[PDB]
């Protein structure tokens, strides 16, 4: 049957040049019949569940099959074969090409010249390629492409044999007359066979190809992008031409991407066959310009191929590419899509990195300090882990390299300690920088060994050498803070193991030489995460740095007395000197405070001491303050987590819940400072204070934490709010992108703090009013952070939350009115926007009728809650309802006269006789 | 009426084609950089607003301090 | 260069 056939096709479950051949023993029988199934097959692959019959086929020309073919169509939806999702259809997409292809080579030795079956076939194709019923054009397009490549194959065979008899012709000539002569007439029949397979390879061309790789429906574009990137690759002698590569040429501008991308794996094949093209010389030369301009592609995947291309270039022929193109391609080794980055790290790698590697790493060195796009270098490192990971591992030759003797710049060597100390991250973490890796990939057998064998290695390595390095260049504050980080990726079970007390010990002391000449505040930290690293007490060498750890904080907690027992006599005014004196050994403690438990120096006096000493004459170097407010923080902190058990105590605690209460009230008042830095200071500590000790801290079992009562008062819960609408949502205009970034993420951290206890019921739901308002004047700059918490304040109270909104709104209304006044213009662009705000509010709405219901009910008391003071008593409050009206959608059915009940309770009878300015009120109900 | 996808127009034209090769500009794009400084790239590590609900403002650097934070969400 | 200017129609 008809549909038997392409059902098969669909369903085939066979060897497909079994359907192939079963179909042309049906065609040596009778062509006619058969002819009639194939015809069928392709109606039938495009969709239609129409049906072609022999009169129709007799005596009907094709336009006319195919107008009742469209006629007949049925269809129940616009999908077609071809367009439907699912492996059935994809495996359908593959039976129908490969049924074409082997048709066709099974037909190439007789049948195909038979003048009858192709031509037929042919000509069905071509007039279905020029049909505005996509899925008979599409489909089509498909079919004669397919069917091209296959004509395209028997081509390739026909010059075969033609060059095989040449050599038998001219070998029996070389050496009997009528076989040279038997030669000479099948050499000119297979030149008459290959006339007619040219023939219909030019049928096919110019009768689909060159209309339909123009369609305006991109992916039959890009059906012949590929097909013609096929022919070029297989018979390249005869298609590997400019008048075929043309199309390929224009169509690189195409304008969708699927195209474009067509275009460039073609090109990609002509380059791997890599063999002395000439003539793709000239088609490079005339497009080098776009393919270069494809490593920016809108689209990711046209420019990783874009750039894959580009190397292939290189290998071909490398003199073609010229200076600034190459710097182009390798400046997206920076780029935030690993698969671009590494695509141009490839590139980089080819065409300028071709002991040994002592050279090669200065060059990574040279191209990392020349290349002005990060400050970093692990993007770039990055980029490159795949193809030079061998180099990128070679640490004993950077290693001395910065210390065993032109030599090296001290920007170098700065480049190359942060270089290699991103290998180091890269090679210990066996992921990439965040931006660039995958969502938590586990680790194959091989890499898991590959990650324990790096480990160690870097373990071995470094013990011995990272005193030295920190040694040479302890006083360059950029290479120190690089350096201290090599120990939080060793295996400390090798220290002890492997006789390597004697360099542990020679660091340690090189670590606490530096903490005693430095003031930075990243060398600071450095110093703190490493020691902080080195006493895990899942190790043994806890003990020997414990004991070192002891004596670095009893020397700075010692001084730190000292220096408080001068700079705070009465009468010993103390000067800036003095001052930076204070700051250093603040610092110093501040920065080893936070990562390690250092109760037993009881240093919340000296802090104390100073930040009532700054509050009571206001003369105090912001510095002093800030690191006072975090020193006192992490004391807190510290006793609480003391309290873990009361194995500890009883009594300590009201010692504890004290300090946290005058360390509060401490903070509030330096959060009205007028120094900038000071107020964020007190207020990020404040924020995470007020959380950690919520009523949260105990319904986790933690019962017997509650007399750590502290609740934030009114006063500082708006204070609070203050703080965010001063310093969060600012003024907006519309050193460069760089640094207002990292503004904006520490406006957004300092708005995240402040949500948190919105969410955590830490502060009243209603101070989010001020906050919710913004989420369309600041979308993009903390839009996720708006609607992630007014949801989360949703979830947990949704009429609240519709209670707050709508105030929201309310405090819209009343800043429009503030400035202008009662008669402002109500189709204005800004109150449009309050519509448009309120619409877009609207959709956040299951128990949502209430929530609605109140809603309304508030929208109402507050549109006649003032009258109009003279004037028909319009009101002052009227307009702001056509707002609410947006919200009206959501109703309930029943609750859409309840709306009016309680509308009614306010609304006067001979307000609604009232029409103009009113008009509110009218669509108001009306939407109702 | 019928679902059956009927194209009005089946080719671009000459002109238009002409234009495209004239004017990629809006189909090529600027190099989206990624984090260029070492705190850029820390605050898109504990940026995102999962992470930012989930950590503290002032960060603490040993876990125990941090757990004091953590355990008190929920 | 001159086969790759289009001159379609």
């Amino acid at each position: 049957e008809n549909m038997m056939l392409f059902e098969v096709v669909k369903m085939g479950k066979s060897a497909m040049q079994s359907v192939v051949d079963d179909w042309i023993e049906s065609y040596k029988h009778d062509r006619d019949i058969a002819l009639l199934d194939l015809i069928n097959f392709f109606i039938q692959c495009s969709g239609c569940k129409g049906v072609v019959t022999a009169e129709m086929f007799r005596h009907m020309q094709n336009s006319e099959i195919i107008r009742k073919m469209t006629e007949e169509f049925d269809e129940d939806s616009g999908d077609y074969p071809l367009t439907m999702a699912g492996p059935q259809w994809k495996k359908f997409k593959s039976s129908f090409c490969e049924f074409i292809g082997v048709l066709v080579r099974q037909c190439q030795y007789s049948i195909i010249y038979d003048e009858y079956m192709m031509d037929t076939v042919i000509s069905l194709l071509t007039g279905l390629s020029d049909s505005q019923v996509r899925a008979f054009r599409h489909t089509s397009t498909l079919a004669a492409m397919k069917l091209m490549t296959a004509l395209v194959n028997v081509a390739l065979n026909l010059s075969i044999n033609m060059d095989n008899t040449q050599r038998q012709y001219e070998a029996e000539r070389n050496k009997a007359n009528e076989r040279l002569e038997l030669l000479l007439q099948k050499r000119k029949e297979l030149q008459e066979n290959q006339d007619e397979i040219e023939n219909m390879m030019n049928a096919i061309f110019k009768g689909v190809f060159v209309h339909r790789y123009r369609d305006a429906i991109a992916e039959i574009r890009a059906i012949c992008i590929e097909e013609i990137g096929i022919w070029m690759k297989m018979y390249s002698d005869a298609f590997l031409n400019d008048s075929y590569l043309k199309y390929v040429g224009w169509t690189m501008h195409d304008k969708q991407g699927e195209v474009r991308l067509k275009c460039l794996t073609a090109l990609q094949g002509l380059y791997y066959n890599k063999e002395l093209n000439s003539k793709l010389e000239l088609f490079t030369s005339r497009f080098k310009d776009r393919i270069v301009s494809m490593t920016l592609d809108k689209e990711y995947d046209v420019a990783v191929q874009a750039i894959k291309l580009l190397t292939l270039v290189l290998q071909s022929s490398e003199e073609v590419l010229t200076a600034e193109d190459c710097e182009n391609v390798y400046h997206l080794v920076y780029s935030a899509h690993r698969p671009v980055a590494v695509a141009a790290g490839e590139f980089l790698y080819k065409k300028l990195f071709s002991g040994p590697n002592a050279n090669l790493v200065k060059t990574l060195v040279f191209f990392f300090l020349e290349s002005e796009l990060h400050e970093h270098a692990a993007y770039l490192v990055d980029s490159m882990w795949d193809c030079a990971t061998e180099l990128l591992k070679d640490w004993e030759c950077m290693n001395s390299l910065l210390l065993e003797e032109e030599a090296l710049t001290d920007r170098q060597e700065s480049a190359l300690i942060e270089i290699m100390l991103c290998t180091i991250r890269q090679a210990a973490e066996c992921h990439p920088p965040v931006g660039r890796g995958t969502g938590k990939r586990v680790l194959t057998a091989k890499e898991k060994k590959t990650q324990l064998d790096d480990r160690t290695k870097i373990t071995e390595l470094f013990a011995v050498a990272l005193p030295q390095l920190l040694a040479k260049y302890s006083v360059d504050a950029e290479k120190v803070t690089n350096l201290l980080q090599l120990p939080q990726y060793f295996d400390l079970e090798i220290y002890t193991t492997g006789r390597l007390e004697k360099h542990l010990d020679a660091l340690l002391r090189q670590i606490r030489n530096i903490v005693e000449k430095h003031t930075d505040t990243d060398v600071l930290e450095a110093c703190s995460k490493t020691y902080h690293a080195l006493c895990n007490e899942e190790f043994t060498i806890f003990n020997r740095v414990d004991i070192s750890r002891s004596q670095l904080i009893d020397e700075l907690a010692d001084k730190f007395n000292r220096l408080l027992e001068d700079f705070l006599q009465e009468g010993e005014e103390p000067d800036e000197d003095d001052a930076y004196q204070v700051l250093s050994t603040l610092k110093r403690i501040t920065a080893f405070h936070n990562a390690h438990d250092l109760s037993k120096w009881d240093l919340f006096a000296c802090n104390y001491k100073l930040l009532k000493t700054g509050i009571e004459n206001g003369d105090m170097p912001e510095q002093i303050v800030i690191h006072a407010l975090q020193c006192t923080h992490y004391v807190i902190l510290w006793q609480l987590a003391k309290i873990t058990e009361s194995s500890s105590t009883k009594e300590d605690l009201l010692r504890l819940k004290k300090q946290m209460r005058v360390f509060c009230q401490i903070c509030q008042h330096y959060l009205t400072n007028v120094n900038t830095t000071v107020k964020e200071q007190a207020f990020t500590i404040l924020c995470d204070i007020l959380m950690i000790f919520s009523h949260q801290i105990m319904s986790g079992g933690r019962d017997m934490l509650e007399p750590l009562v502290y609740t934030p008062d009114s006063s500082l819960q708006s204070e609070l709010l203050s703080f965010i609408l001063d310093h969060v949502f600012i003024e907006q205009d519309d050193e460069d992108e760089a640094s207002k970034i990292e503004a904006l993420h520490k406006r957004r951290n300092l708005l995240a703090a402040f949500c948190k206890l919105i969410v955590y019921t830490v502060v009243e739901m209603n101070t989010a009013a001020d906050i919710f308002k913004q989420y369309m004047k600041y979308y993009n700059d903390y839009g996720d952070i708006i609607k992630e918490t007014m949801s989360k304040t949703r979830q947990i109270d949704k009429i609240q939350c519709a209670k707050t909104l709508i105030l929201s709104l309310q405090q819209l209304f009343n800043e429009m009115i503030q400035e202008n006044g009662y008669n402002f213009d109500r189709s204005s662009s800004t109150f449009s926007g309050i519509k448009e705000l309120a619409r877009r509010f609207a959709l956040t709405f299951l128990k949502t009728r209430e929530a609605i219901a109140m809603l309304h009910k508030d929208g109402i008391e507050f549109a006649f809650k003032e009258p109009n003071p003279q004037g028909e008593s319009p009101p002052l409050n009227l307009a702001f309802l056509d707002i609410l009206s947006e919200f009206s959608s959501k109703l309930l059915r029943q609750d859409k006269r309840t709306v009016y009940v309680y509308l009614e309770k306010f609304m006067t009878f001979q307000m609604s006789l009232r029409r103009e300015v009113w008009l509110p009120l009218m669509s108001y109900r009306n939407s109702l | 009426k019928r679902k059956l996808i009927v194209d009005s127009v089946k080719e671009l034209d000459s002109k238009t084609i002409r234009a495209q090769l004239s004017d990629y500009s809006d189909i090529v794009t600027t190099l989206d950089l990624a984090p260029p400084t070492k705190k850029l790239m820390m605050w898109k590590e504990t940026g995102g607003v999962e992470k930012l609900f989930s950590l503290p403002a002032q960060p603490l650097w040993n876990n125990r301090l941090l757990k004091l934070f953590t355990r008190c969400l929920t | 260069v001159s086969v790759y200017d289009f001159e379609e129609e």
